[PDB]
RNA sequence: UAGGUAGUAGGUUUAUUAAGAGUUAAACCUAGCCAACGAUCCAUAAUCGAUAAUGAAAGUUAGAACGAUCACGUUGACUCUGAAAUAUAGUCAAUAUCUAUAAGAUACAGCAGUGAGGAAUAUUGGACAAUGAUCGAAAGAUUGAUCCAGUUACUUAUUAGGAUGAUAUAUAAAUAUAUAUAUAUAAAUUGAUUAAAAAUAAAAUCCAUAAAUAAUUAAAAUAAUGAUAUUAAUUACCAUAUAUUUUUAUAUGGAUAUAUUUUAAUAGUCCUGACUAAUAUUUGUGCCAGCAGUCGCGGUAACACAAAGAGGGC
């Protein structure tokens, strides 16, 4: 239907993508400043302003952010085994490959998903600069005086 | 197998053509329901292939559309696969011969082709 | 697809994609389209009736009205204010039927591989037809830029050439073949003087569009243009045939003819097992609609054809090829893009 | 694939139609205890011969087993509750509690 | 004009016309109506459908015998 | 206003007029016999001017309003001949103007009431040996052939390949001797193309035109500002129209800058093929989100726009 | 439907919960809260999409099919277990039926099927081969999920034959190549007497393919397993070698009597006064019979009714 114009002409949905991290990572720096700045008060502000009892029994403040520390998610989820055990049995060795491959694959997982995180931010923030430098050359070539704009009749001082 | 989160495939396509979804699924919803994600794709029907190519000594090829690196994640976080999309990760190279079974267990059979990672 | 009845009707006048020879005269005396004296929907009525008589009358009106495209594509020629020459106006609208050009069965015809579109239907689906080196059997096949496609040789020539003439048929011509080739030689034995005479007069007025002259001259050199009485003496007179006698016989009748022209062979079956007139011959009426493609490369010795682009329309020209003029290309578009309305 | 050989516990034909059970023994006919026949006949050649889906596809299962030095012991098929399936169990053992305890 | 009051199956009682030449429609025959008024009787907003039910198709009906429930003569 | 009419000729032909009651005759049906002329014992038509086939390389298309319904000639001479009184047909009393001076562009014009459909040039079994030999011997580009010659660069890519499938013809002997007659009697009835002759040239500078600029957009500057076909360019958003061309002409397989190596970065898996195994698998590097048939897409089986493909058999398949 | 609300609106405290709250229960306070931009009440309805239909579009319609969500499993309430259930469980009651007559069992909105209702919607089918699900250490077992087939033009698509084709005889000396072949005679269906046609329509001629027949035979699935299945497709004596985009071609080993299986083509339905495509006319009826979406038609030359001819759509 004309719906599917809004998706580029895809018909049907798929599931929503799921995130690898579930929460900003301690490397991103960029967030955790933005939390740590200090909230806006008056009419586009934020929080209980000094003075205005909050309502008893709630948080005056919001919850703060939990940051996953990548390394102590690998080491919590995906420990090594504390010794090396005699998997003599044809069973203890494949329940030792399928843990080892498991454990590749989850930390490589997490470590290449805030790389990716990370190289965004700095990605968009370089591209940003980029636009803006962009835009004021356009502007500037825009304000540059061209032989025509003799020929528009003018009133500057009026 | 077993678990609540498993690797297997969703059919789609029409009756005596099918095509199906490889998908990363709840254990208790519908085959076809639309599940967590959808890690590719399998058309089993293999790529027919020429006289002449035969002779030649091209083989038919099946082709699976699948997310490397997102397939990792999951069986990384303990998704279990089924049995026909275990064979489809043993012959990508992602899963080994681990999660090979005694029934399909190739351990006498010649390698004519060794599996080759290019770039297209 | 479409039963095909009244096709080459000569009071509706219809003109089709075809060779044949009442579609000639239809065509021939046809005068264009009367366009005059009729409400809008008379006239969007009118070019509807002659264009898909046309172009793709086979197709079921519905099938025709899904395939349908709105769109039209024409080409910017980026140095035409470059050369200074008046320019001419582009013909949009005959751009209207131009996506099924790109059909199979369309492309053998505009190939002159078949004689007609529903004679290439039947050479794709009887499975004389390949496209890029593969048998394609659905007549409905789009072409791509690019697509090279080929047809059984032994197929084109039955198309393009005279029909066989059966035993029968083919053994009253030659009986009368005899006795008109009796008769020169008893004119040319009672007063040679006169009708070699007559001879050398008839090679003046060839014009070189005869190359039999051009044999002559061969002929003449085989024997100034001074008469010789040897030449009647020489002429020998053919044995009559006796239709019954060799009734059924073929190698028997092709054993007692031996003509001048035509050899131990019975008219139009010198190779019996070939599927058209033998020797090959064009079919008649050919040359009303041979007309050479812009969007195909044909290689007639090979019978193989390469589909170029889509035809597009450009300054003063339209690739589509058709008999009718832009203003029943123009009303046949307004029919078609309110589904009749 | 190959032929394996005859054994002990198995030695023809019939003593495989025996020992798979499912009412194979039947087949002894189809078959005329030749080793080879069993070992090169595939579903298409048996269809052809009468055997029925479910036999065949048996055979070829235990044919396999053999080849591979797996048991052939006979496994039987499910066979529903003595007080009937689950779903009309409750209104069994209660017309059978009722018609042989009172 | 020849019309039939109808008791339909859903209770409400109509007039159809019949159409076609000659009707053996009678009470307690059971018809199938359809839409469609009689535009000079006023009052009668249906039509009974020849060849339905008990009502027959036009006797010796030629043209446009689909209308007529009439079948195809051999 | 309309009604049915009977399509008689537009031209004056001979009536039927008190017929004997068996003929059962018709206007059109004798209006047919006269166009056609005579036919001989053979089933030949030979006083039509239409019946034989052109052997000079210029078309023979109907000109029935030029010669006002005269399609009978003496097929010696090519001299008109036309119905008399008698019955016979002889030389006609005024020669016919309108058919001495016939306009160029007419005589490649097939179909009277279309000036806008002409014929196209066969090219000659010579040039497309040269182009043959200067894309694959001597190695020169598409584009210098098609600059050179005055063809499009498809035809010229075409002209290639054809040729190819010729050589390979013509070295199994596969091309008969009634395959030889066929093509020589087409090739005189069309004219030759002249690489010389300008007008015969094909256009070398049309590109196609996109839909965003059909629009008619107008600016208002000042009226000594410059304005060319490069700022238009940028006011549209899309590349130079010369750019266009440019990158149209490198597409030909052997034109020059022919590039396509971009693509290459798609991971592939081959998997691993043992004996015994009737296929290999080929797996693709794909993203989530992505790849993957959607849930809930729009059924169209039973719609009229249902979607009908080819597989690499050539066999009508459901997509 | 104009007033509604009385745990109602708010405050405080306890109980209960993993957890907020008149959410529930208890207590004590304040007099609030909602409402003509529609409260309360009544009626109706499962909701929605990157789904379907339509339109230039904004939108409108549907909610079958595909997918998402909710609710329910004859009706009501309650309890147990549990992370989660007022569970298709259990308890009691209601309605109906049944047999074993018990503080009994059953409730097809699971599949197939039957009666009923209705204008109207199908098999009491096959298989677990595939994809899944459950149990099992495994071997395996189960699966009306599912996959297949059956019924039904309900929808869509492909195919459902091309080229040639206005007559038949008799006719004509006794090979530098002819050639506008020419005469007689008979025959010629419906309409019509010429712009009145039916009609290239038919037959006939040429050449095909489908099916059949024969051989062969993938793929769905492999370690093995194929319900569909009398598989699709291909090839036309089969096999082989060489050359040979394809394809073609030659020659070989075996195979029949120099050739090699056979061979087709019966569409319906509506309409022709105008809107609205339909000019070749004619017959019956006579404001009757009937037709009709709108205007209207029919009272003796009906282009409209009922038909023949011819014609126009799909
Ligand atoms: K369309
Ligand atoms: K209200
Ligand atoms: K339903
Ligand atoms: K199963
Ligand atoms: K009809
Ligand atoms: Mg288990
Ligand atoms: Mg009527
Ligand atoms: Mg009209
Ligand atoms: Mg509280
Ligand atoms: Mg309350
Ligand atoms: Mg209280
Ligand atoms: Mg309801
Ligand atoms: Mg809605
Ligand atoms: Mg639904
Ligand atoms: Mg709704
Ligand atoms: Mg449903
Ligand atoms: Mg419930
Ligand atoms: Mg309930
Ligand atoms: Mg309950
Ligand atoms: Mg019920
Ligand atoms: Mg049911
Ligand atoms: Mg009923
Ligand atoms: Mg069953
Ligand atoms: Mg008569
Ligand atoms: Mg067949
Ligand atoms: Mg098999
Ligand atoms: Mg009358
Ligand atoms: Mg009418
Ligand atoms: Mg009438
Ligand atoms: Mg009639």
């Amino acid at each position: 239907g004309k719906g599917a114009a809004k998706y580029g002409f895809k018909s049907g949905v798929f599931p929503t993508t799921r995130s690898i991290l579930k929460s900003p990572t301690t490397k991103q720096t960029d967030i955790i400043n933005k939390v740590k700045s200090p909230k806006p008060k008056g009419v586009l502000g934020i929080g209980y302003a000094k003075g205005v009892k909050h309502p008893k029994g709630s948080h005056r403040l919001s919850p703060k952010v939990n940051f996953i520390d990548v390394d102590n998610l690998i080491a919590k989820t995906v420990a090594e085994p504390q010794s090396i055990k005699s998997s003599n049995g044809s069973a203890q060795k494949v329940r030792l490959q399928k843990a080892e491959l498991r454990r590749k694959f989850l930390i490589e997982a997490f470590r290449k998903e805030e790389a990716r995180l990370l190289h965004k931010h700095e990605y968009l923030q370089k591209r940003t600069k980029e636009l803006e430098k962009a835009k004021e050359l356009e502007l500037e070539k825009l304000n540059k005086e061209k032989s025509s704009d003799l020929t528009i009749m003018t009133l500057d001082k009026m | 197998t077993c678990g609540l989160v498993r690797i297997r495939l969703a059919r789609f396509g029409r009756k005596n053509s099918p095509v199906y979804n490889i998908v990363v699924a709840n254990s208790r919803k519908a085959r076809d329901a639309k599940p967590i994600e959808v890690l590719g794709t399998y058309v089993p029907v293999p790529s027919p292939v020429t006289k002449r190519e035969l002779k030649r000594g091209v083989v038919p090829i099946k082709d699976v559309k699948l997310d490397f690196d997102r397939t990792k994640y999951w069986i990384g976080v303990g998704a279990q696969p089924s049995e026909t999309v275990t064979k489809l990760l043993r012959k990508a190279g992602i899963l080994n011969d681990a999660w090979a079974t005694s029934k399909n267990s190739n351990v006498n059979r010649k390698v004519v082709f060794e599996r080759m990672e290019t770039l297209e | 697809p479409r039963k095909a009845n009244l096709l080459k009707s000569l009071a509706r006048g219809r003109v089709r994609t075809s060779f044949n020879k009442y579609n000639l005269f239809n065509l021939y005396k046809k005068g264009g389209v009367d366009l005059k004296s009729k409400s809008l929907y008379q006239q969007k009525w009118t070019a509807k009736q002659e264009t898909r008589a046309y172009h793709g009358e086979h197709l079921t009106e519905k099938r025709w009205q899904t395939v349908f495209k709105p769109k039209l594509d024409s080409v910017a020629q980026l140095d035409a204010s470059l050369r200074g020459g008046e320019i001419k106006e582009t013909p949009f609208l005959l751009q209207t039927f131009a996506v099924l050009e790109k059909r199979l069965d369309f492309a053998l015809f505009r190939a002159m591989f078949a004689s007609s579109v529903r004679q290439a239907r039947q050479f794709i689906l009887h499975g004389n037809v390949r496209v890029n080196g593969v048998k394609i059997k659905h007549p409905s096949y789009t072409l791509k830029p690019g697509d090279m496609f080929s047809v059984k040789p032994d197929k084109v020539l039955e198309a393009l050439g005279a029909k066989k003439p059966s035993f029968q048929e083919a053994l009253k011509i030659d009986k009368t073949q005899i006795v008109l080739w009796n008769k020169y030689v008893k004119e040319a034995k009672t007063e040679p003087k006169e009708v070699w005479e007559k001879k050398l007069e008839n090679f003046e007025k060839m014009s070189d569009s005869n190359p039999k002259k051009l044999q002559f001259q061969e002929f003449l050199r085989q024997y100034s243009l001074t008469f010789d009485p040897k030449w009647a003496k020489n002429l020998k007179y053919h044995d009559p045939i006796k239709l019954s006698e060799l009734e059924g016989d073929e190698p028997k009748a092709r054993k007692l003819i031996n003509l001048p022209w035509q050899k131990n062979y019975v008219y139009g079956r010198q190779d019996p097992k070939k599927p058209f007139f033998t020797p090959w011959k064009p079919r008649p009426f050919l040359s009303p609609f041979a007309i050479l493609p812009h969007h195909l490369e044909i290689s007639f010795k090979t019978c193989h054809a390469v589909y170029l682009r889509d035809p597009v329309a450009r300054p003063g020209q339209s690739e589509v090829i058709s008999p009718f003029d832009v203003p029943v290309h123009e009303r046949a578009y307004m029919y078609y893009l309110r589904n009749g309305k | 694939s190959t032929i394996p050989k005859p054994s002990d516990q198995v030695p023809d034909v019939d003593a495989f139609l025996n020992k798979i059970g499912r009412n194979c023994n039947e087949l002894k006919d189809t078959f005329e205890n030749n080793w080879n026949n069993l070992f090169q006949w595939d579903s298409k050649i048996l269809k052809e011969k009468g055997v029925n889906i479910q036999q065949r596809k048996y055979i070829l299962k235990q044919v396999h087993n053999y080849r591979n030095n797996r048991p052939i012991h006979e496994i039987k098929l499910g066979k529903k509750s003595f007080f009937g399936g689950e779903r009309k169990r409750k209104a069994f053992t209660a017309k059978w509690k009722a018609e042989n305890k009172q | 004009r020849k019309a039939c009051r109808v008791r339909l199956t859903n209770g409400n009682v109509v007039s159809a016309y019949i159409p076609g030449e000659g009707h053996d429609a009678q009470e307690h025959s059971i018809v199938y109506v359809r839409g469609g008024r009689c535009q000079d009787l006023p009052g009668v907003k249906y039509h009974v459908i020849r060849g339905a039910g008990d009502l027959s198709g036009v006797v010796n009906r030629i043209s446009s015998r689909s209308k007529y429930g009439a079948k195809k003569p051999s | 206003f309309s009604r049915r009419r009977i399509a008689y000729p537009f031209y004056p032909f001979k009536k039927l007029g008190r017929q004997h009651p068996k003929k059962h005759d018709t206007n059109l049906k004798t209006a047919m016999r006269q166009f056609l002329g005579p036919k001989n014992y053979k089933g030949e038509y030979v006083m039509n001017k239409y019946f034989t086939v052109p052997t000079n390389h210029v078309p023979n298309y109907i000109k029935p309003d030029l010669e006002r319904g005269q399609s009978l000639e003496h097929p010696v001479t090519k001299k008109p001949l036309q119905l008399r009184y008698d019955g016979t047909l002889g030389p006609p009393p005024v020669e016919n103007k309108r058919l001495q001076n016939i306009f160029k562009d007419r005589l490649l014009q097939p179909f009277p009431s279309n000036p806008h459909c002409k014929t196209n040039y066969v090219l000659s079994p010579q040039l497309k040996q040269s182009i043959f030999e200067e894309i694959t011997v001597e190695g020169l580009s598409a584009q210098q052939v098609s600059q050179k010659y005055g063809l499009k660069i498809p035809r010229v890519e075409a002209i290639v390949k054809l040729v190819s499938v010729e050589n390979s013809w013509n070295r199994r002997n596969r091309v008969s001797s009634d395959l030889k007659t066929m093509d020589e009697t087409l090739y005189r009835m069309f004219p030759v193309f002249d690489s010389d002759a300008s007008f015969k040239r094909e256009n070398l500078s049309e590109i196609p035109v996109p839909q965003k600029t059909l629009a008619s957009r107008f600016l208002t500057i000042a009226e000594s500002e410059p304005f060319g076909p490069v700022d238009a360019a940028h006011v549209l958003e899309l590349e130079p129209a010369v750019e266009t061309l440019r990158n149209l002409s490198t597409v030909g397989e052997h034109s020059s800058g022919h590039q396509q190596s971009t693509n290459k970065n798609t991971k592939v898996i081959y998997g691993e093929l043992v004996e015994g195994e009737r296929s290999q698998y080929k797996f693709t590097n794909a993203k989530v989100g992505k790849v993957g048939y959607r849930y809930g897409s729009g059924n169209r089986d039973n719609k009229k726009d249902r979607r009908i493909g080819f597989n690499k058999l050539g066999q009508m398949v459901y997509i």
